[PDB]
């Protein structure tokens, strides 16, 4: 363990850090997607209410 | 003080869960330590039996084990005539004291 | 007698929580991402909806 065992522990902690970084990046991308897609849904329903506004006119 | 004795190569670097205790062990029990170092605490690094220095009463040596296993090591090792020397190593932390003593002598002069 | 066998035993006992607890932490980050994705779906653009319904 003096050479390779401690290295295995260290690189396993590196893999844990890699997983944490991946999950953080996934969360950030997920929320940017959330912003964009929700803006698109609001835009679509906005088109719907525009057309209904013309109909009311 | 252990300024000139223990160095950075004698300590684990960037340890994740491993503390390298400076377990000084007398000549009366040095071989007992070098053949029990791993079983002296739970979750000890195998074959981490290293020897660093000595003195008039005992032979310094260190083993690498788990963080929570420091207390278990102390429990199982204080009764074996072993002793733990918790010391922190740095470059100027060790040299500044000799600088201060020498400066004290020179300005006193 | 022990040698690399006890080495890998210690390693595996360490792996039971070094990477596995990390997996729980990051999978729960993903769970937070999905839930707060649904919450961002219905709190900010929700005010936008309120404002454009106010325009109407």
């Amino acid at each position: 363990s003096q050479t390779q065992g401690i290295q295995q522990l260290l690189q396993a902690e590196k893999r844990a850090a890699e997983k944490v970084a991946d999950a953080r990046k996934r969360k950030a991308r997920r929320l940017k997607q959330a912003k964009e897609e929700a803006q698109m849904e609001v835009e679509q329903y906005r088109r719907e209410r525009e057309q209904e506004f013309q109909s009311k006119q | 003080s252990l300024a000139e004795i223990v160095k950075k190569d004698d300590f684990v670097l960037d340890s994740e869960y491993l503390v390298t205790l400076l377990v000084v062990v007398p000549k009366l029990n040095h071989n007992d330590w070098i053949k029990q170092y791993e079983t002296l605490a739970e979750m000890v690094v195998p074959r981490s039996s290293n020897v660093l220095s000595e003195d008039q009463d005992s032979y310094l040596c260190n083993v690498t084990l788990f963080r929570k296993a420091v207390d278990d090591f102390r429990h199982k090792a204080r009764e074996n005539k072993f002793i733990v020397r918790d010391f922190q190593y740095n470059e100027e932390e060790m040299k500044a004291d000799k600088e201060e003593m020498t400066r004290l002598s020179t300005d006193k002069k | 007698a022990l040698s690399d066998a006890d080495v890998q035993k210690q390693i595996k006992h360490m792996m039971a929580f070094i990477e596995q607890e990390a997996n729980e932490k990051a999978e729960e980050i993903d769970a937070k991402a999905e839930e707060e994705f649904n919450i961002e779906k219905g709190r900010l653009v929700q005010t936008q909806r309120l404002k454009i319904m106010e325009y109407y």
